[PDB]
């Protein structure tokens, strides 16, 4: 059992400990974590992500991420993988920032790797977000026409409800979608006059 | 072996939803589609998915549960309508592609089946909010 | 929606952002804070209070 810095980090240089880390981890820093984080205080919690900058880049295992996603990840994962959705190619590392992300309200950092990631599956991430309703859907807008998903994401903002999103979509995000979406508007069959109030918004 | 209805027993003793699309290239090779409701209902809990649901609405069409066919989908059903209600006129099995339509709104294709099913009264009303030349002109 | 100051708020100068709302709150400032507040994150939160000791002395509004 040399696994005892869990009392030693409130008081010693994390700095050399990273190293001390970086060293003698022949799979064993994996269970030294998991000791640290049977005892996550807020005191000792930021020391499991600051070593956890330095090994993802050559085992970002998925043990890792689930013995740390096994815990609350407040935003353990967010600060931990805000680094690492750069140089990398996996869908489910991105995948599970996003839903990280959702924990604490992060949304804004989302809506920019939805357009700079395109190395993940969309279609389970789409169906969380239905699922784990964002509240401000607005970055399912912004990845369903990047992929071009919108022949039902039309029918399910009619569903739910519509003030801004068409409007603000079109507005802001892309107006040269505009008129399929009328297309589906008229396939399910708004009213006219929403239409002819709604074509009087400025255009892009 | 292809033994689909006793390859079923060995996962309801493990709710293990794994290898679900193996299990549907055996079950339309064998029309049993009454245990398999039971396999996707409870695999239900295990995997959030949308293959599950699909092949869900499609076995209860396929042994016409139609009064809690239609209380499934009026849930968080996360599926895909209009693939599964392809395989409703596909195979032309009315009465089912009306209620899959319904609640998505699709008028212009249930009307193709209400062709089928005789009803004239609410084929126009469905024709009405289409609009389409092939909508009405296939009513008329 | 030019309502997003909620994340700059962490990083912004809050400071011009007082005059930044001293001005431009044509009855617009009621909305922003009302979005602000939608996130009344411990860090966001007196920010809240300190653009308020400035628009009472005009309108200490009962609906504020």
């Amino acid at each position: 059992d040399i696994k005892r810095a869990v009392v030693h980090t409130h008081l010693l240089n994390p700095e050399w400990l990273v190293n001390y880390f970086g060293s003698l981890s022949v799979e064993d820093s994996l269970e030294c974590l998991r000791a640290m984080l049977s005892a996550n205080i807020r005191q000792n919690l930021q020391i499991c992500v600051q070593v956890a900058s330095k090994y993802h880049e050559q085992l970002s295992t998925q043990s890792l991420i689930e013995l740390f996603e096994s815990f609350k990840s407040f935003e353990g994962l967010f600060y931990f993988l805000g680094s690492i959705v750069n140089f990398s190619q996996d869908p489910d590392v991105h995948f599970k920032y996003i839903q990280a992300a959702c924990k604490t309200g992060q949304i804004k950092e989302v809506e920019r790797i939805c357009r700079e990631s395109n190395c993940y599956d969309p279609e389970r991430v789409k169906n969380f977000l239905k699922e784990a309703k964002l509240t401000d859907q607005l970055p399912l807008i912004i990845v369903c026409d990047r992929f071009d998903f919108v022949h039902d994401l039309v029918l399910y903002l009619y569903r739910n409800n519509l003030q801004k999103y068409i409007e603000i979509y079109v507005q802001k995000v892309n107006p040269s979608r505009l008129p399929v979406v009328i297309g589906g508007l008229l396939d399910v069959d708004c009213s006219e006059d929403v239409i002819k109030n709604l074509i009087l918004v400025v255009r892009g | 072996k292809g033994m689909v209805k006793e390859a079923i027993d060995s996962y309801i003793k493990a709710d293990d939803p794994s290898s679900y699309m193996e299990v549907v290239q055996a079950a339309n090779t064998s029309g049993n589609w009454e245990e398999l409701v039971k396999y996707l209902q409870m695999a239900r809990k295990k995997a959030r998915e949308s293959y599950v649901e699909t092949e869900l609405i499609f076995a209860l069409a396929k042994t016409n549960r139609l009064a809690e066919l239609e209380e499934f989908i009026n849930g968080p059903n996360n599926a895909h309508i209009q693939q599964v209600g392809d395989r409703c006129y596909d195979e032309k099995m009315y009465d089912a592609a009306k209620l899959l339509y319904n609640n998505v709104s699709n008028f212009g294709r249930l009307a193709s089946t209400l062709v089928h099913l005789g009803e004239y009264q609410a084929a126009v009303d469905g024709a009405r909010k289409a609009n389409s030349t092939r909508t009405w002109k296939e009513v008329c």
